[PDB]
RNA sequence: CGCGACCUCAGAUCAGACGUGGCGACCCGCUGAAUUUAAGCAUAUUAGUCAGCGGAGGAAAAGAAACUAACCAGGAUUCCCUCAGUAACGGCGAGUGAACAGGGAAGAGCCCAGCGCCGAAUCCCCGCCCCGCGGGGCGCGGGACAUGUGGCGUACGGAAG
RNA sequence: CGGCCCCCGGCGCGCGCCCGGGUCUUCCCGGAGUCGGGUUGCUUGGGAAUGCAGCCCAAAGCGGGUGGUAAACUCCAUCU
């Protein structure tokens, strides 16, 4: 069955696969079924923003992706605690809440508090009949538009710094080299062994 | 014994709880005078005997109960078995009465499995305190002995006779 | 107050008081029929932490289940196939015996809805479970909107579909790395999606 | 001079101090619950393996006692914890007398 | 000896409800091959598929972490694209074979037992009515349920006072 | 396009229901023949055992589970 210089191959067709076949013939039909499920969901709700609540700034895990910024799930009660809004009030203000999320850094904590107060300062509420607590006159003169598009406060905006130009000085052109990588990597794995021989000379008397 | 259970049910008789017939007119009699005088406190102490194992248990370990009548024939016996051991350590006196149906008639119900005395009348304290040493002699003070005493282990009369018929032969084997 | 003791007393069932009444009633259960209506739960703390209340419409059955693994139902142990499939006698039946117990309680009483069940005894051959049931058309159940979920017709025969906590322990579902053999819905819903040829329209 | 590999790894941030989440304080003893388990182990007693254990733990030896607790209670981290609280009953039985 | 209470149970063409059976494309729970492939054949493959049995619903199932991760950390479930024919399994042969990040579709969260508190503050049935259409009630009076625990406030994101 | 007939989702008179938040102080705080272990089956890509099940043994409470090589010691992370 094999021949001249070729590829040794494993087609996974040793199983009755013509019954379990999937053809995407309804796929234009479902694209105009979930546009009409977005349009008849936009006009059904309110002047409330389409594509739902405000999402947080979130950094990705796992070395490959930890230099980018992603839209997250909720707002991690500590960030709701500092911003001053209540946890059961917040999801009818338009603010997503994920109670199982942890804040253990401070800079990424203060980023989303700045984000959450910037949202509250660009929000207009409607009283049912015009009582308006925490709210004043005509609704920002009818709120300048109707409904937003694919993100209320532009959820990614992954930004990079300027770091314009520097002068190649001493102690910078001279030290932080490949020897610093090799010695720091070796002391990372010779740490527990060297702390064992130190015990052996501590029980030496 | 039935002379002590009769005095105990006499003492527990006039502490009978509220039923729903007399719950109607009491909510009149408080509020018809509240419509007419607005009393800041008309009644200082309505006393009652508590009922329910989940109610009595919280009273004993808080030492609010003063006498714990406990039933006899609870169908899952483990619903009750801790509570004589628990009344000893919290120092609250307990007493085993015959019949979970009989003290259930005090509470206008079918069975009630435990009652407890928390707030008795002051003028009738000398009837509650008269029977408590007559009770806590037999239950609290004997707990060092009543915890050793195993039960059961007696053969039937048709087989404990033929043990004795061998022994009466053995008493004739000697004399 | 009381129910914390009943829980903790039950959790030492090798001590001499507890292993007495766990076999004075295992004798008493074995003299009755295969399924049987209990007038009341034999351990009321365990019943109500599984969803029982003491009110009209709830009903307890103790039912009896014969212990052991399954023998393969084949005449004279001859399975007629490849030598890996001669398994007549060491076969273990991937659904639990408590799940069997809840199943033939909701099969006898096809009008009742089954909530869950619990363990009240085993001998050497028989194993005794109390299955707690719900009348979905009693007005104490069809009022009270904390109980109206089970009078809704998708909860019909929850153990013939394996949806209660006895039966779902054999489905193998759960979040985690130990359970991603069933990572969409169920085991055969994953298998259909790991083995469909998802040929697109432009490919 | 921050670097990725070595012994002080990672981009340097500053830690957020926070009172910990309430789910993590779950198996603490909570003195009323201590009262319920300590009251009920004298109305109920000891298991048959842990009466044989504490009659090896007073006379026989301890390496053979834990070898008996290794087999019945499952693991080694469970066998020592059982072996030390049988020894605290055996100490309270004898030395508190 | 009689009566009573309760507890275990019986009986009824008792007053009122319920369930059975069909269809079964899709869904859930079980059960389960062999042809075939390996140029023979046992493990393997076919395949956890066909046949078998039992339950549904217009969807079903799953679903708010006893999770992933190992770093500046993410955050229920389901579907799609990639991961990837990869890690891995395998007479290490024939063959088999996931997931986590990442980009999307959609997005919603909650309740209970327990532990305490509130005079069982709770529920069902019957009778006549407030007063009604197309009938269900909050009101009134009796029978039951229920302290072996109905209801309210409470749920691990803490809670109560 | 117009007119006809029936039907639906949503304003406004009468019922029904109605003290939330913050800060401090004290008290409270959880699911067992289950986890887990051994063994035997089936299953999985899961390999010194991924899952399930039978039988036996069977918990703890600064505990338990998980951290993809069996085990002991130790620290950390994470969930309940
Ligand atoms: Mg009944
Ligand atoms: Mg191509
Ligand atoms: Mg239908």
């Amino acid at each position: 069955a094999p021949s001249r210089n070729g590829m040794v191959l494993k087609p996974h067709f040793h199983k009755d696969w013509q019954r379990r076949v999937a053809t995407w013939f309804n796929q234009p039909a479902r694209k105009i079924r979930r546009r009409k499920a977005r349009q008849a969901k936009a006009r059904r709700i309110a002047p409330r923003p389409a594509s739902g609540p405000i999402r947080p700034i979130v950094r990705c895990p796992t070395v490959r992706y930890h230099t980018k910024v992603r839209a997250g799930r909720g707002f991690s009660l500590e960030e709701l605690r500092v911003a001053g809004i209540h946890k059961k009030v917040a999801r009818t203000i338009g603010i997503s809440v994920d109670p199982r999320r942890r804040n253990k850094s401070t800079e990424s904590l203060q980023a989303n508090v700045q984000r959450l107060k910037e949202y509250r300062s660009k929000l207009i509420l409607f009283p049912r009949k015009p009582s308006a607590p925490k709210k004043g006159d005509s609704s920002a003169e009818e709120l300048k538009l109707a409904t937003q598009l694919t993100g209320p406060v532009m959820p990614v905006r992954n930004v990079y710094k300027k770091e314009k130009a520097r002068v190649i000085t001493e102690e910078e052109k001279n030290f932080k080299a490949f020897a610093s990588l090799r010695m720091a990597r070796a002391n990372a794995r010779l740490f527990g062994i060297r702390a064992k021989r130190a015990k052996e000379a501590a029980e030496q008397d | 014994d039935r002379q002590t259970a009769t005095q105990l049910l006499k003492l527990a008789h006039k502490y009978r709880p509220e039923t729903k017939q007399e719950k109607k007119q009491r909510l009149l009699a408080r509020a018809e005078k509240k419509a007419a005088g607005k009393g800041d406190v008309p009644t200082k102490r309505p006393p009652v005997l508590r009922a329910g194992v989940n109610t009595v248990t919280t009273l004993v370990e808080n030492k609010k109960a003063q006498l714990v009548v406990i039933a006899h024939d609870v169908d899952p016996i483990e619903l009750v078995v801790f509570l004589p051991a628990l009344c000893r350590k919290m120092g609250v006196p307990y007493c085993i009465i015959k019949g979970k149906a009989r003290l259930g008639r005090l509470v206008h119900r079918k069975t009630c499995t435990t009652v407890a005395f928390t707030q008795v009348n002051s003028e009738d304290k000398g009837a509650l305190a008269k029977l408590v040493e007559a009770i806590r002699t037999n239950y609290n003070d004997r707990y060092d002995e009543i915890r050793r005493h195993w039960g059961g282990n007696v053969l039937g009369p048709k087989s404990v006779a033929r043990i004795a018929k061998l022994e009466k032969a053995k008493a004739k084997e000697l004399a | 107050g009381a129910y914390k003791y009943i829980q903790e007393l039950w959790r030492k069932k090798q001590s001499d008081v507890m292993r007495f009444l766990l076999r004075v009633r295992c004798w008493q259960y074995r003299q009755l029929s295969a399924l049987h209506r209990a007038p009341r739960p034999t351990r009321p703390d365990k019943a109500r932490r599984l969803g029982y209340k003491a009110k009209q419409g709830y009903v307890i059955y103790r039912i009896r289940v014969r212990r052991g693994g399954r023998k393969r139902p084949v005449p004279k142990g001859a399975t007629y196939g490849k030598p890996v499939h001669h398994g007549v006698n060491q076969l273990k039946f991937a659904r639990s015996l408590q799940s069997v117990a809840e199943e033939r309680a909701g099969r006898h009483c096809g009008a009742l809805r089954v909530l869950n069940s619990y363990w009240v005894g085993e001998d050497s051959t028989y194993k005794f479970f109390e299955v707690i049931l719900i009348d979905p058309f009693h007005k104490a159940i069809r009022r009270n909107p904390d109980t109206q979920w089970i009078t809704k017709p998708v909860h019909k025969h929850r153990e013939m579909r394996g949806l209660t906590s006895a039966g779902r322990k054999s489905r193998g579902l759960g979040k985690g790395h130990k359970f991603h053999h069933t990572i969409g819905g169920s085991r055969r819903a994953a298998w259909r999606r790991r083995n469909t040829l998802q040929l697109h329209r432009y490919r | 001079y921050p670097m990725a590999v070595g012994l002080n790894k990672g981009h340097k941030v500053t830690k957020n101090v926070s009172k910990p989440r309430h789910s993590r304080r779950r198996g603490r003893l909570t003195k009323h619950t201590k009262f319920v388990r300590d009251m009920i182990r004298e109305v109920c007693g000891f298991a048959p393996y842990e009466r044989r254990a504490m009659e090896l733990l007073k006379v026989s030896k301890d390496k053979r006692a834990l070898k008996f607790i290794k087999k019945r209670v499952g693991t080694h981290i469970r066998a020592k914890r059982k072996r030390e609280e049988l020894s605290n009953v055996l100490a309270a039985m004898r030395k508190a007398a």
